[PDB]
């Protein structure tokens, strides 16, 4: 049995245009441990990102959370880029 | 199911040496001890698992190898007097585990010493029972001493008409120092064998007292007018 | 863990009953060991306790009170081959063994029928066949030997005997001089 | 004190694909990690910054061979757990053991094995016995039951040991663990698809994580569909929350001792 990851992208705290913040994509349920997590401005991936170790859940399942310093604005778009077993492609989730 | 070797040795300051230990139990930790008189044991060093060693209590002077599951060495670089002691290797299933006990080896008797011209075989005699004492019990006690040997190195055993006999039989289970002051004192050993009167008196019954003296091996640079103190047999006799 | 205390020597009768105490000063505690090392032979395991209660395995009983932090290996029935070294060792919280220095036991044989005697042997003096009360003393003189008491055991004939050898280059009167003998002590 | 536990992990990788640990063990106190391992670094590691300033460098050194033994140890019950499954490939072996300290004083212990992210071997302390899952389960349950000696240890150190491993860990992190950070605690409210207005309880900026939110209706329970969001961490040792209803109403939140009314 495989469990695809839950994909969580949010705010550090509420978003304002212009106004430095944290964007976090948190990588839950999974399993197996084997996955790649990509924060994404535009498309195109970001260098400077933050993350914290494979972690353990009760239930058996992992999860990860990655993040980045950037300052929000109306036209910028962000998304977290996973892939996993579980997944054909990678995964291109939306920060709303 | 723990194997060590050599379980005597003598040793001149400076010499290198290494301690050979095996099991076939399965065990993945194991364990090189040092017991000496008045503490408890004192851990050298261990191998908690195949591929990965460490230091114990007391890993100054030695260095160990975890060759493979089976076999874990101890190695003595540069051997010195505070070296002489009683070694024991030792095997547990695991660690990281409260419930597993020590398997342990038969032990390796060190001797370190500065030049080896101290070293020397026993000089094994036979006391014969004393008639008052045939007279008084109607037993008969044969006594034994080995005395002048050097290193403590001695087993002491009985041979009553070609077999080994046990019933009878008292062993002192530590020599004693024949020159009490002196640190490379020499030492004496002794022995009996008790008897009935009537096996004694039965002219046809052999008694023999052996000693096995663990000396010197066969690549050791020997140059005294004496004859070589080698590991030997040393026995006395008296018929009945 | 730091500290593990057990008495040095322990001396009772055959047929009888011991009680080996071992007291630990531990950081953490994951079980108390015994281990039985015969003079010259290599430590055997004989029990181990975790939890407080009293587990049995034949003569040999073994308690542990992890809060008054101590043991005890009890021994019933007291047999002359139970004349040996009992160590006491406590894994800490780390699962390192902490080893106690050891307790000697001597069994004191029970004697039916006491004869001391000094006889001479061709040299050799032999005291024998004194009550295990008496006690031998090592000698004071310069090229006088004294060895310490030993028990044989006739298993043919069921009989157990004390015994301590003297000699010197020394008269056998004088041999046990430093000891307190019996007076019915025999001199031939 | 607040409720605390202790739990450490192992995860155990057969045939692992290039840049994945064959074993990997982490420790947690709460949601903090406190240490690591892996057959790649070899070395037992803090994750804490009170983890490395209160525990010496011979605890790290003992530690670090404890985890290569218990390494070799993981890698051996996965090959013969493959073998009793007739399974070939990448599989995963992972251990759990932990204790729990509640507010009352109370203590919990747990210890198990799961073979595939799937519930494999769960330890009862109470009866000393394994609860196995299967058949595969059951041979390894029985060869696990026959060493008395290790089960007594096992509840030992689950009731004891790890209790007082625990209370050292939340001294040495005091400062971290047993702090309280309020939650900021907001309704909103919008009229979303035509005759249909949301209302949103959103907190953040709160440690610990636990906190409880629920919507009432009149004072009572609002036997409605509420909709929950996840217990997220921000990023800054601070988590987030919210809850959601459809249209008296009051969202009530709980957190550290304080409760929050919120009326709409
Ligand atoms: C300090 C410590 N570290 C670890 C570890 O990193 N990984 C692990 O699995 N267990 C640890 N333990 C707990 C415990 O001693 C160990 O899990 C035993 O195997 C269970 O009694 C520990 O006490």
């Amino acid at each position: 049995i495989q469990r695809t990851p839950k994909i969580q992208v949010y705010s550090r705290h509420p978003a304002e245009n212009g106004k430095s913040n944290f964007l976090n994509c948190y990588v839950s349920g999974f399993h197996p441990s084997d996955i790649e997590v990509d924060l994404l401005k535009n498309g195109e991936r970001i260098e400077k990102v933050e993350h914290s170790d494979l972690s353990f859940s009760k239930d058996w399942s992992f999860y990860l959370l990655y993040y980045t310093e950037f300052t929000p604005t109306e036209k910028d778009e962000y998304a977290c880029r996973v892939n996993h077993v579980t997944l054909s492609q990678p995964k291109i989730v939306k920060w709303d | 199911g723990v194997t060590q070797t050599p379980k005597f040795q003598v040793l001149k300051t400076g010499q290198s040496m290494t301690l050979q230990c095996a099991q076939d139990m399965n065990h993945n930790s194991m364990y090189w001890y040092r017991q000496d008189p008045g503490m408890g044991l004192r851990l050298i060093y261990y191998s908690a698992s195949e591929g990965t060693t460490d230091k114990g209590e007391v890993p100054n002077g030695y260095n160990v190898s975890r060759l493979n599951k089976r076999e874990f060495s101890l190695r003595l670089e540069s051997a010195a007097p505070s070296q002489t002691s009683v070694y024991f290797c030792a095997s547990s299933v695991w660690t990281g585990e409260g419930s597993g006990e020590l398997f342990f080896g038969e032990g390796s008797r060190l001797t370190v010493l500065e030049d080896l011209k101290n070293v020397f075989p026993p000089e094994v005699a036979v006391f014969e029972p004393s008639e008052a004492e045939i007279s008084h019990t109607q037993k008969a006690t044969l006594v034994c001493l080995a005395t002048g040997f050097y290193p403590d190195h001695v087993e002491l055993s009985w041979w009553v008409n070609g077999k080994e006999v046990h019933s009878g039989v008292c062993t002192d289970p530590q020599p004693l120092k024949e020159q009490p002051a002196l640190n490379d004192s020499r030492y004496a050993l002794s022995s009996r064998l008790r008897v009935s009167a009537t096996f004694w008196q039965n002219p046809r019954n052999h008694f023999r007292c052996q000693v096995q003296f663990y000396g010197l091996s066969e690549n050791d640079e020997w140059t005294q007018d004496r004859a070589k103190p080698v590991t030997q047999i040393v026995s006395a006799e008296a018929w009945g | 863990g730091q500290n593990i205390d057990q008495p040095t020597e322990m001396t009772a009768t055959e047929g009888a009953i011991v009680q080996i105490n071992c007291t630990y000063q531990t950081s953490g505690f994951n079980g108390l060991f015994w281990y039985q090392q015969h003079a010259g032979e290599a430590p055997t395991f004989l029990s181990y306790n975790v939890l407080d209660g009293l587990e049995e395995k034949g003569r040999f009983s073994s308690f542990l009170s992890r809060s008054k932090g101590y043991s005890y290996l009890l021994l019933k029935e007291l047999q002359m081959k139970d004349s040996a070294s009992y160590l006491c060792a406590v894994k800490d919280s780390n699962y390192q063994l902490i080893w106690g220095a050891g307790t000697k036991l001597i069994i004191k044989p029970d004697i039916q029928n006491p004869d001391p005697a000094v006889y001479q042997l061709r040299s050799v003096c032999l005291f024998t066949d004194f009550d295990s009360q008496t006690n031998v003393s090592q000698s004071k003189d310069s090229d006088v030997y004294i060895t310490d008491k030993c028990v044989l055991d006739m298993r043919s004939m069921d009989f157990k005997s004390n015994s301590a050898v003297a000699w010197s280059n020394f008269a056998c009167a004088n041999a046990f001089n430093n000891s307190i003998i019996p007076e019915d002590t025999f001199f031939p | 004190m607040r409720t605390h536990s202790l739990r450490y992990f192992r995860l155990g990788v057969s045939d692992p694909i290039h840049g994945v640990p064959e074993f990997i063990s982490v420790g947690y106190v709460d949601s903090h990690p406190i240490t690591t391992y892996d057959s790649v670094t070899r070395q037992a590691e803090p994750r804490a910054p009170w983890m490395a300033e209160n525990l010496a460098p011979d605890h790290w050194e003992r530690y670090t061979q404890l985890l290569r033994g218990w390494q070799q140890m993981f890698k051996v019950e996965l090959k013969r757990l493959q073998r009793h499954y007739n399974h070939s490939g990448s599989h995963t072996y992972q251990r759990m053991i932990g204790c729990e300290l509640l507010e009352d004083g109370s203590t919990t212990g747990f210890l198990q094995y799961a073979y595939d992210g799937q519930d494999f071997l769960i330890f009862n302390k109470d009866t000393l016995s394994w609860l196995a899952v299967d058949n595969v389960a059951h041979t390894i349950k029985q060869a696990w039951e026959a060493n008395q000696h290790e089960l007594l240890y096992q509840k030992n150190w689950l009731e004891e040991e790890c209790i007082a491993w625990l209370k050292r860990f939340l001294e040495y992190g005091k400062d971290t663990l047993q702090r309280t950070e309020p939650p900021l605690v907001r309704v909103n409210r919008k009229e979303t698809f035509p005759g249909v207005t949301a209302l949103f309880c959103k907190a953040h900026g709160f440690y610990p994580p636990e906190i409880y939110m629920t919507w009432m209706k009149n004072g009572e329970e609002i036997v409605q569909e509420i909709d929950y969001g996840d217990i997220l961490p921000s990023g800054d040792g601070t988590y987030q929350a919210w809850a959601s209803i459809e249209l008296l109403y009051s969202c009530h939140v709980e957190h550290s001792g304080v409760h929050m009314v919120l009326q709409v």
